[PDB]
Order: C-alpha cells, then structure tokens, then sequence
C-alpha cells in the first residue's frame, strides 16, 4: 500500500522515520503521466518492504509541494534520515525502480 | 491542416487559437475548469510552429471572449519562463500575441520563454510526455 499524504503535518511525521527509506509520488489528478505512474509505484511498494511509500496531491497540499520544489508530474522524491538524497522527475518507472534499490 | 476534424469550428462566426503550456492535461484541464462556459470547443492535440508540441486547440467566439482574455489566462495557468508557446492562426493575432507577451515580460520578471510563430500543422491521433508542470491559476 502507498499512504496519501493530506497535510504539511502529515509530511513532516512521515519524513521523521529513522534510516527506512522514504519515497513520495508527488502527482496531480489531472496530469496523465502521473496518472499512470500510480499502479507502478504500488508494485514497488509491494516488492520493496523496507521501504514506505507515500503520494501526496499537488492540488491538495500545494505548500509542500512548492517547498519540495516539485515543477511537475510525477515527481518522485526519496528520503533518508529525514533528508532528501535524490528525486526522479516523470514517469520512467525504471528510473523509479533503479533510485529505489539503489537507496534500499 | 493547422485545424483538427473533430473540432466544432465555423469560419464565418468562430476564431482559433492554439496554446502549448508543457501539457495538454494541464492545458486542456485549465481552459475547461474556467472558461468552459465561453469557448465554442476545445481539442487536445499536436502542433508544429512554422518536433511537435503538446497542446489544446481552442475555438471560439469573439463576441463572447477575446483573445486577449484568452491569453492574459495562459499567462496565469503556468510558468512561461522555464515547452511554452503560442501558435497564430492570422497574422493579426500573431502580432497582439507578442503585444501581450511583452506586457505580461515584468509580471513575470522579464524572463518569459514563449514562443510565438504561425500554426504549421496539427494532429489529434499523431499515433515532455513524460510530466505534466504544475498548472493552477496564479495571483
């Protein structure tokens, strides 16, 4: 399961984790490519267990978003430690997949 | 043709006015959440500048909106400085085009990348595209 991110409040007690990586789908509802990225990231999730997965609308929580500095979607983010290590824009979910092995 | 075969369009009452905001979601989202009740019809599409372009195709009534509203919504809905055009159907309208773009350069920081040129083509099923940017109206 991928947890929707509703609040800056929400976001910040997700980022205080500990080393588990933390990866969050920046998308919108409207945008098609992060539309479609979404049952990606789920398989990801499942394959993936030491790693919580979080999606958060840009629409909804546009604070968080703009202080990510999230330009577009889907961005993926990836955190450790509380702290941003790398982000892949669009959805190449290769891409995704690499970033996230290679951060655990 | 510069004009899609699904569109409805009447040469003798409607107008045309193709724009490229990064993504046709976003530009196609935008005009139908806000001025859906002002324009003729609306289609996603491809556009060439006289490389295709992801853009929304509107046609519409100049008795019912102009296309300086049009335009002055397009310089809100994205960032422009950053992909981002404007594609002219009459050399009339490219001309108040660029005179818009240049009044919108200080809102913007003088720092706006849009393209202005003549359409040179369009398609709807020509069958980046990767990311839609962030669209919603600015204050």
């Amino acid at each position: 399961m991928v947890t929707q991110l509703k609040s800056a409040s929400e976001y910040d007690s997700a980022l205080a984790s500990g080393d588990k990586l933390v990866v969050v789908d920046f998308f919108a509802t409207w945008c098609g490519p992060s539309k479609m990225i979404a049952p990606m990231i789920e398989k990801f999730a499942e394959q993936y267990s030491d790693a919580a997965f979080y999606k958060l609308d840009v629409d909804e929580v546009s604070d968080v978003a703009q202080k990510a500095e999230v330009s577009s979607m889907p961005t993926l983010i990836f955190y450790k430690g509380g702290k941003e290590v790398t982000r892949v824009v669009g959805a190449n979910p290769a891409a995704i997949k690499q970033a996230i092995a290679s951060n655990v | 043709s510069l004009i899609s075969k699904t569109i409805k369009y009447d040469p003798a009452k409607d107008k045309l006015i193709t724009l490229a905001s990064g993504s046709f979601w976003g530009t196609e989202h935008m005009y139908r959440k806000y001025l859906n009740d002002r324009i003729v019809d609306s289609k996603v599409g491809y556009a060439n500048g006289e490389d295709f372009a992801e853009v929304l195709q509107v046609s519409y009534n100049p008795k019912v909106i102009t296309l300086r509203e049009l335009t002055d919504f397009f310089f809100r809905i994205h960032d422009p400085t950053t992909r981002s055009g404007l594609f002219a159907h009459s050399d009339a309208d490219l001309k108040e085009l660029a005179k818009i773009k240049e009044e919108w350069q200080p809102k913007w920081g003088n720092k706006i990348a849009t393209v202005i040129e003549p359409i040179k083509n369009f398609y709807d099923a020509e069958e980046q595209g990767y990311a839609c940017p962030t669209h919603y109206l600015r204050e």
